[PDB]
RNA sequence: UAUCCGGUAAAGCGAAUGAUUAGAGGUCUUGGGGCCGAAACGAUCUCAACCUAUUCUCAAACUUUAAAUGGGUAAGAAGCC
RNA sequence: GAAACCUCCCGUGGAGCAGAAGGGCAAAAGCUCGCUUGAUCUUGAUUUUCAGUACGAAUACAGACCGUGAAAGCGGGGCCU
RNA sequence: GUCUACGGCCAUACCACCCUGAACGCGCCCGAUCUCGUCUGAUCUCGGAAGCUAAGCAGGGUCGGGCCUGGUUAGUACUUGGAUGGGAGACCGCCUGGGAAUACCGGGUGCUGUAGGCUU
RNA sequence: GCUUCCGUAGUGCAGCGGCUAGCACGUUAGGCUCAUAAUCUAAAGGUCCUUGGUUCGAAACCAUCCGGGGGCACCA
């Protein structure tokens, strides 16, 4: 036996969390600080990029939080790069930053700000940031939401905001973790970081199991055999990419129909039902017990 | 030895106990609260003597104590060692000063002298429980306790049954539809939302 | 005599509710407030900068001041001989909104909407509040039984 | 038929507890670094206890947590000292388990007259694939009801692995 | 008339903290006076600290609740569109 | 071994936050780390005992210069009294 | 009908056990070369997809505990104002108005916003 | 009244929370001496005043009660 903590007492004393809290998805303290105007603005809203890493996908989102819940103002997901030539490969570093130029693009032509702040076409790998310009609208200020993600050096999430950045959103950061920071000697190399980018890490590791051994390679990229995804087509294919992306990154709906709307779901049993079922499970037992 | 009980007879200071704060405070008189046959059943002493006070007054350990040796030796002497069980329902806890002389009230604050308890108009001071055949010996032990206290007090033989909340015409029923379980000198209650395990566990 | 101090005999006052402890939730960090917003003030335990003192704990005034995270407000205390308008800077979630101005609003435009309309008709409508009448006579019915018989009830001793 | 319930070592943890301090417990570091293959990590006192003759933060033991199939191959070098052979008493309620040794070279670490004589503590925990939720990041939770190792999983687990003749008693 | 503030009376402690009465069922778990035994968690119970539902009495410096009496606000031109 | 060290599970805070007590706090306001000196300079306004005078303490701000963090922000001494 | 990401209210949402999950999901999972940090790729980070609803998660159930909301308790305890009311007092009764909380007994066991999917 | 001190074999006492309650004066051996005086060491030596409580464990720490004893209580 045990001393029982869990009692009525304990049910009593008892106070749960926040609903996202006991789910384990939202940081509170960090959302305190992050989302609240200060009270001198009175309306505005203070636009975050919420950049969240899924084992199968990406999703990088533009809102601004409301009293009856926040609003999405943009999003971006990275299974839509099968519509712009990113077939394979839809959960790494490019395909990070390849979100979250699409998500800036987005917001900027559906703003109307595609011809101002163009952003870094050209891709360098330095240091960037928007400036505004003076007789034209402004550029487009948001803070980075990292959420429950630990910020190292080389993140997807700071890859999101590196696209971001490169698409020509002001946010304000710092490249002290993108990946190529030296740790022991604190520069930033802007080489490195340009191959992470345009995917040479995937590509050289490719490379490295095809002069290995071929089931390892197999077993590794097997949807890089599939769609004849090669390591000299990686550096071309995320150009073409970009350059897609930057020519219509506006998004298109479905026209949903054709619904037969049935129930997969159990309905909820009623009070007349489970009366009826204790009365059943009642007169069971004793019809079990009145025969010996 | 202590002051008469003439002057801490009425509910006249904050019920003051002993806590932390309240420290060095001597020990009751009474020790013991119950006895008699108090390893019983319910089903054998269904009678529920109960002495009522009628004035909102304290009453003092000693003679609680005073009146439990007075009870007992008079229901050993009428019904047996064994054919009663008396409870004293008054715990006392509120701590009385004292302030004793040899400066006079130059900083009067009074040491704990002894404990006391608070009675209310219409609370069960002590209970006595036995047989139906042991009724008149059991108010002439309360009349004989009743002697022990300041005030006014009253004998009621109650509806309940024993040392039990629940009707003595309707007790028998209960047991008999098992809705009460003899559980030592008390009684337990089942009601109809526990899990039905504990149900089948009982009615076989 | 007792001590002067900022929070003496606030155990109850600056707590927090039962099973209402925790994080701060947001919405109350996300009220906005204008110049001249009826406000009424209840100090909350967790956040200790910026609390009021326990002389202004669900006392109402007006809203003079909003700066970046707290709320400057014109409250009334009565200093022993006279009602004083003084200024208080208080932070935002010792602050809630009094819904004692919201219905007088709502029975504003409930009266500009029902004098807008009935004007050009000519009837003239009583726009003003009335307290409780009397109960406007009227017939008690019965399916043709009878009251029933109260009875005093006979005293027997409870405990 | 169950797909991915197959029951794992999720890992063995090693401990020396030499009792007070210094040279003894850099020598059990020695020897659990023989051991092993890597640096273990002392562990120092909760509070001043004076019939042990430790204090307060006074670095008292020394452990090494392994994983995968280097503590496989200790947890055979362990059973191959130990018989294959367990008691009931031995088993924990969670299914994990533990056994401890007087000498660490019946495990084959050659003996040294500097490196002296130490005993040291084997501790297997169980796992299965899916124990990551109770230990990972942002989702956590408790892993099932009839998803946990059992004392009886435990023992049938023992006895299909290892050829378990565990003793009662 | 609407809108907030309380933690006092009362009540509760089969809810937390502190005190505190007695039965019932369970080798959680040891130990002392003990009895049958060289001993045994082998049968009998005991108390110190154990558990499970019960039961009796409380608290100015306890409280899930929680009044009556009170305390601020608004009942317009210094207001709306 | 009842308390040395390792592991699993339960664990609403029943621990800790320098002290007396109260309140407050669970991916903190606690423990351990990494960097630091907002414990810097200069005008006013306000609260607290109050006569609405001081002193002490505190509250939002304003101008600079900074620290930290990826940023939101936080900090111009101590979680508040 | 339902899921994902971010949520508002913060147990009608939690906790214990059992059953069901088609598709998109969400994860479990496979490894450590690159970014990263540990005694240990267990955690964190990175690169993926051979299996899987076993687990989380979603829905339902328990004469479930708890929680929310009502009746009883009870016009009871208490309480504003009043009397040349009673009583040696303690306290109690009336007029005048308000008015609880246990135990006990019923019902329920999450709604909703934004953006994007699945059941074409 | 207040501040206290001590309750431990027949006796004076001692006792750093973990001892077989050191030990001496008595009672009873026994060794030794030519026999005796002192001994140098052993046995039958403890209602830790009493109750209650924390700790794993109490004479040792806390609270009350019960017995012996020390000192202060000033001006009109
Ligand atoms: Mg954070
Ligand atoms: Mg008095
Ligand atoms: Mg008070
Ligand atoms: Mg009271
Ligand atoms: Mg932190
Ligand atoms: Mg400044
Ligand atoms: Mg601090
Ligand atoms: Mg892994
Ligand atoms: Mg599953
Ligand atoms: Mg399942
Ligand atoms: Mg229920």
């Amino acid at each position: 036996f045990v001393k029982v903590v869990k009692n009525k007492a304990y049910f009593k004393r008892y106070q749960v969390k926040f609903r996202r809290r006991r789910e384990g998805k939202t940081d509170y303290y960090a959302r305190k600080r992050l989302v609240i105007q200060d009270k001198n603005k009175y309306n505005t809203p203070k636009y975050r990029m919420i950049v969240r890493v899924t084992n199968r996908d990406i999703i990088c989102q533009i809102a601004y939080a409301r009293i009856e819940g926040d609003m999405i103002v943009c999003a971006a997901y990275a299974h839509e790069l099968p519509k712009y030539g990113v077939k394979v490969g839809l959960t790494n570093y490019a395909a990070a930053y390849c979100t979250g130029l699409l998500l800036a693009r987005r917001l900027l032509n559906r703003f109307g700000m595609d011809k101002i702040y163009e952003g870094q076409v050209e891709v360098t790998g330095d240091e960037y940031n928007v400036e505004s310009i003076d007789g034209q609208p402004g550029a487009f200020t948001c803070y980075l939401d990292a959420g429950l993600a630990r910020t190292t050096t080389g993140n997807k999430v700071f890859g999101a905001l590196k696209g971001a950045v490169d698409g020509g959103l002001s946010i304000p950061h710092s490249t002290k973790r993108f990946p190529g920071y030296d740790s022991e000697s604190k520069e930033f190399n802007a080489e490195v970081h340009r191959k992470h980018i345009m995917g040479q890490n995937v590509a050289d590791y490719m490379r490295y199991l095809m002069e290995e051994d071929e089931d390892a390679y197999k077993k590794q990229f097997s949807q890089y055999i599939k769609n004849n995804v090669t390591p000299d087509m990686m550096e071309e294919m995320y150009k073409k990419a970009h350059a897609a992306i930057r020519e219509n990154p506006v998004y298109e709906k479905k026209p949903k129909r054709e619904v037969k709307k049935k129930r997969w779901n159990r309905p909820k049993m009623s009070l007349a039902q489970k009366k009826d079922r204790v009365a059943q499970k009642k007169a069971s037992f004793l019809r079990a017990q009145e025969r010996a | 030895g202590r002051r008469p009980a003439r002057c801490y007879r009425y509910c006249k200071n904050k019920p003051y106990p002993k806590s932390r704060f309240c420290r060095g405070v001597p020990d009751a008189k009474i020790r013991i609260f119950d006895l008699g046959r108090k390893k019983a059943k319910v089903d054998e002493f269904p009678l529920c003597g109960h002495m009522v006070s009628d004035e909102y007054e304290q009453l003092s350990s000693e003679a609680l104590e005073a009146a439990r040796i007075c009870a007992n030796k008079y229901m050993v002497k009428s019904c047996g060692k064994d054919g009663f069980h008396i409870r004293v329902r008054l715990h006392p806890f509120h701590v009385i000063r004292i302030n004793k002389m040899l400066t006079g009230m130059r900083g009067a604050f009074g040491k704990p002298q002894g404990t006391v308890a608070r009675v209310h108009i219409g609370q069960v001071i002590m209970s006595i429980r036995t047989k139906l055949q042991n009724k008149e010996h059991v108010v002439e032990a309360l009349r004989r306790a009743k002697f022990k206290f300041p005030g006014r007090q009253k004998i009621h033989i109650s509806k309940k049954w024993g040392f039990t909340k629940f009707n003595a015409d309707e007790f028998e029923d209960m047991v008999a539809e098992k809705r009460l379980i003899p559980d030592g000198c008390g009684v337990k209650y089942i009601p109809n939302r526990g899990p039905l395990d504990k149900w089948r566990a009982l009615h076989s | 005599t007792n001590t002067k101090g900022k929070r003496r005999g606030t155990r109850y006052m600056f707590s927090r509710p039962f099973r209402k402890h925790g994080v701060v939730p947001l919405a109350t960090y996300m009220r906005i407030y204008k110049k001249g917003d009826i406000v009424d003030i209840k100090g909350m335990g967790t956040v200790q900068k910026g609390m009021p003192h326990k002389c202004y704990h669900g006392k109402t005034g007006r809203v003079y001041n909003v700066t970046q995270h707290a709320v400057g407000i014109v409250v009334n205390k009565q200093v022993k001989g006279k009602i004083l308008a003084k200024r208080i800077n208080v932070r935002i979630e010792h602050i809630k909104h009094s819904k004692s101005r919201d219905s007088f609003l709502k029975r504003v435009k409930e009266n500009d909407q029902k004098k807008k309309e009935a004007k050009e008709k000519g009837t003239w409508v009583q726009l003003k509040r009335q307290p409780a009448p009397p109960r406007e006579a009227h017939f008690v019915r019965t399916n043709g039984k009878e009251p029933e018989l109260l009875e005093p009830i006979p005293y027997e001793f409870m405990a | 038929e169950n797909p991915m319930r197959e029951l794992r070592i999720r890992k063995l943890c090693l401990n020396i507890c030499v009792g007070e301090s210094g040279d003894r417990l850099t020598r059990a570091a020695k020897v659990l670094e023989q051991l092993t293959g890597q640096t273990p990590v002392f562990s120092k006192a909760r509070y001043t206890v004076r019939s042990f003759g430790i204090r307060r933060n006074e670095k008292i033991a020394v452990h090494c947590t392994v994983r995968g199939a280097k503590a496989e191959e200790i947890l055979e070098k362990g059973l191959k000292v130990r018989e294959y052979e367990l008691r009931k008493n031995n088993f924990s309620d969670t299914g994990n388990f533990g056994f401890g040794i007087q000498e660490h070279i019946d495990l084959g670490i050659k003996y040294d007259p500097s490196i002296g004589i130490y005993g040291l503590d084997f501790y297997v925990v169980l796992g299965r694939p899916g124990f990551s939720i109770a230990d990972k990041k942002r989702r956590t939770g408790c892993i099932g009801a009839k998803h946990r190792i059992s004392k009886e999983e435990a023992m049938r687990w023992f006895q299909q692995k290892y050829d378990g003749i565990i003793l009662p008693g």
